[PDB]
């Protein structure tokens, strides 16, 4: 009857390394190989009451007593030095290929049918729209999450590291290539065919991606934030902890991968927000809602089950969404 | 000796016997289906009740973890202040009109989720009565977390009849519902031998698959799913 | 010409054909079960659809009569004074704990009956939700007035299988629930032909009787009984 | 009558060590003895639900509530430094003789018949095909399970250690030697003859096997993954812990032995899928199915019972499978 | 140690913002200046 496989785990393609943060100055970015790293330092914060009171703390005496006991914390902070305005972020991205083949598949015949479905997809249209959109997310510094919302000028350099050496260099403008429009450009198309050859299986693709942001001299840069065990005293509470690898601030790899994943524009809601990350049930953490609900029949699982089990091939945009989820990978199938 | 079947649990001994101390011993193994949870060395002089009581603590711990792992969500009806919880209802699913909500004085009664980013709607007592009638969870709803999704779905084509293991979750012996085979056969209106054909697996002879309506009415009557 | 089966109603014409005026005419009779509802005379040149919207006014009048006569009781959630009704819930069965009482200021909320002999109980809001959950009337509960007590019991020994007429109340055609045979088959999880053996009567061939669990799950899915 | 022996415990041959990993650079693989080890760090992951729903959670508000309370975990991650692109995986292999001799037995007649059957096997066709396939699985870096699926270039160096010094060094391009075809090469034949002499009991074979993989600069490397106790809260859950010995990320020895044992190409199903591990009832746990089912007469136990009890010698490929199961060891015999 | 703009006087940020957005009761012009200045300073407004 060709049912779905119970175990359908997929490996991720487009694996990003941890994005190391350093500090430097603009126009010295052509020689940014010696730049001192951004160090996660500590600073003390004293706070008064700034949250909504639950109708019992709203008494003047209770509120003033809460004011007279301020909440003192220590926060991990990442700031540039006072002579440094440019934040450099470097990560390597490895494009693997073989996105059709699952890592685990209980049903052979289902594995053959899913491989035939991905093969007929690639015969219809190859990894070309998805690689173009992934290359657009490479070109703009969407991996610079909060280090781009107030940046004056952002620049992204991507090198093709074939045999440990630069096989092809690309330089971009991350502010000209916006976070909303998937336009066409010649260097963007060349990076799209490189990611296409990586995703199809034509060759091995490793990309070194370097980002420079005009934040400001001594301004706060925003790395990925860790998780707090909450065991110490309330005075030295350590409310915020940032991520570092070796005395050097960094962004998490899956955050970079999610930002490169932000290409999904074909969700049934309007284009007021723009592209979202290619998740099953199209989830966005900041908006707190799920585009591509299972009720509106545009989630990944319903589209894949129509495409594979009963040969109801969706529109080419939904086919791009399904293949982008297969590139993204996950533990699909019933647990 | 032989296996002890407590609902979905199987206490099966190793066929080899050891001689820990001077007395003979056997390594008894407790499985929840394919997953083992406790392998314990017990004497051959132990009765079946003592072997059951040795693993009863781990059985109760797994039952407590399953209750606290697949508990249904809780909707709180609060006043305009939003602090005094006037009512609490355990729901199988939340209303689709739920969005991120803080109560105000614009409406006298508000409905919220028990989660920390509370989702709710301004509700009246008639509308809250309608939502509680439509969406309330049955008492033994957590056993639906211990069943596969394809045996709880309401569409015919995407439904597989349950196995003897998933039937033994809810029907007989030390099942999580607590009922026996005779009581669950009385709820379904079938004979004791006819339902014993459903419960007992092994070969295909004297073993049939339960139908869609009988399985769904059994889960409705047992208070496991679709029982408002 | 022949009888038209609309809902449980049968429009049976007379075999003898009279000639009223200059046209042939026939005595068409509307039967609800074994009882005649209307006697009137229609020409043979009229189509069966013309007979249908000729009898549709009496059919709809009996529908409103059966809706009003077997309308479920309503309990009111009122305040301490008792004059203002905050909530109304259509109950399925009256409880076994309420009695004749007057609302007081000791309890904030009181449940009372819609009738002038107001029998009730002082309950809080969570107990009000619990009572509304376990005793709510389904939206098409009035059809349970038209069905006898033997086909609606939850006990299998007192349960009697429905006949062709009693099943034909709520399965297909212009039924009281308005669903079709294929929709009622898809609700029960099986195909259309196996439900067509259940619907069609006459000889014992293709007259398999619906089971107790399937009949009660069908009543659950149609919102007639047990659908809280 | 020669009834079946009760206990048939066999000691494992081709004993591997825990394959330690370190980080370094390509073309520095000669001076790789002083390479810094790969450390297992901890990083925080925040995720939304991407698995299949149980149709109770297909309620839109349940999905938005799951997004608004996303799952937080700490994961042990193993990464190279940003200046290191090559992953070095080192282990040692002990090839031992006496494959047919069981460690435990309950019948002298069964032990004598099994020793005689293995003896006539070795006289007609010794450990030549099995050692050729084991040398193939040493040559390709199949012990680099997910450290080869995106590796640009893999090299395997196998040194024969005699009296504490090297006797013969074999260098293999692990990507040219595929994971599918068992071809023949002169260095592969020399390593096959060495493993044959080790398995026959005619010599002592100890090998140092070092694999260099071009994972990429700063990329995620994949050691073996340990048990998860789950004795804490759901925020600091520690959802993944990796294998390390003394601050040095390593692969489990049974994983290396499983990679070496992947020689079975004679199962009743189609062998175009690829070789699987020699193991009774021919299982691969990723695909979830068991090749060489017990109902078919091609699993290890029925072939062993036909070969020993009633002297129905199987085909030469199936008898290679039986002897390879005897080489890999196991708790054979009933209970 | 004393809070001006007490919630008793209904001149705090949260009451003015809720009256401005939900009930569309636009406050005095200086008070909406204060509300937008609170939005400029940022916060964890909402349920806490």
């Amino acid at each position: 009857i060709l049912s779905t496989a119970s175990v359908l785990a997929f490996e991720r393609k487009l694996d990003p390394s941890d994005a190391l943060m350093s500090a430097g100055a603009w126009a010295q970015r052509d020689a940014s190989q010696e730049w001192p790293a951004v160090t996660v330092r500590e600073k003390s914060v004293r706070g008064t009451i700034s949250n909504r009171l639950k109708t019992k703390d709203r008494d003047p005496a209770k509120l003033d007593a809460s004011i007279q006991s301020p909440n003192l914390q220590t926060v991990d902070v990442a700031n540039l030095p006072s002579d440094a305005d440019t934040l450099k972020v470097r990560f390597t991205l490895r494009v693997l290929g073989g996105a059709g083949t699952p890592s685990a598949c209980n049903d052979a015949a289902y594995r053959d049918k899913l491989l035939q479905t991905v093969a007929t997809y690639v015969n219809d249209q190859g990894f070309a729209e998805l690689a173009r959109r992934y290359a657009h997310n490479l070109a703009n510094a969407r991996f610079l999450w909060r280090n781009r919302v107030g940046a004056e000028a952002v620049e992204v350099r991507i090198n093709h590291i074939r045999q440990g050496e630069v096989a092809r260099a690309w330089r971009f403008d991350a502010l000209a290539i916006g976070l909303r429009d998937f336009k066409a450009d010649a260097e963007l198309d060349a990076l799209a065919e490189l990611i296409a050859s990586g995703l199809s299986g034509s060759g091995h693709v490793l990309l070194e991606v370097v980002a420079f942001a005009r934040i400001g001299d001594g301004q706060e840069v925003f790395p990925s934030q860790e998780l707090i065990l909450d065991k110490g005293d309330k005075k030295g509470q350590k409310s915020k902890t940032l991520y570092s690898v070796r005395d050097a601030a960094a962004i998490h790899s899956q955050k970079i991968g999610n930002a490169l994943r932000t290409i999904d524009t074909w969700y049934p809601d309007e284009d007021g927000l723009g592209p979202i990350a290619v998740e099953p049930y199209g989830s966005v953490t900041s908006q707190g809602k799920a585009y591509r609900q299972p009720k509106q029949k545009l989630d990944f699982y319903t589209l894949l089950d129509n495409w594979v089990l009963r040969d109801e091939a969706p529109a080419v945009e939904q086919q791009h969404y399904v293949i982008a989820n297969l590139i993204r990978g996950g533990v699909f199938g019933e647990a | 000796m032989n296996a002890i079947h407590i609902g979905p649990f199987s206490i099966t001994p190793a066929a080899r016997g050891l001689h820990y101390g001077g007395l003979p011993h056997h390594q008894w193994t407790l499985y929840y289906g394919p997953r083992e949870m406790a392998i314990k060395t017990l004497p051959d002089s132990y009765t079946s009740s003592e072997v059951r009581d040795e693993f009863s603590d781990i059985i109760a711990e797994f039952v407590i973890d399953a209750r606290h792992r697949y508990a249904p969500d809780v909707l709180e009806l609060v006043n305009s202040d939003g602090d005094a919880v006037l009512a609490r209802v355990a729901v199988s699913r939340l209303p689709e009109a739920l969005s991120g909500c803080i109560p105000d004085d614009r409406f006298p009664y508000w409905l919220l989720t028990a989660s920390r980013p509370r989702l709710g709607l301004p509700v009246t007592l008639n509308e809250y009565t309608a939502l509680a009638v439509e969406l309330s969870a049955p008492p033994l709803a957590w056993i639906t977390g211990l069943l596969p999704g394809e045996v709880l779905t309401h569409d015919a084509e995407e439904w597989r009849p349950p196995t003897s293991w998933e039937l033994r979750h809810v029907v007989g012996e030390g099942s999580f519902t607590g009922v026996s085979g005779a009581a669950a056969a009385a709820l379904l209106g079938m004979s004791a031998t006819n339902f014993r054909k459903y419960t007992a697996g092994d070969s295909a002879a004297n073993r049939q698959k339960i139908s869609f309506a009988a399985w769904h009415y059994l889960l409705d009557r047992l208070g496991v799913k679709r029982a408002s």
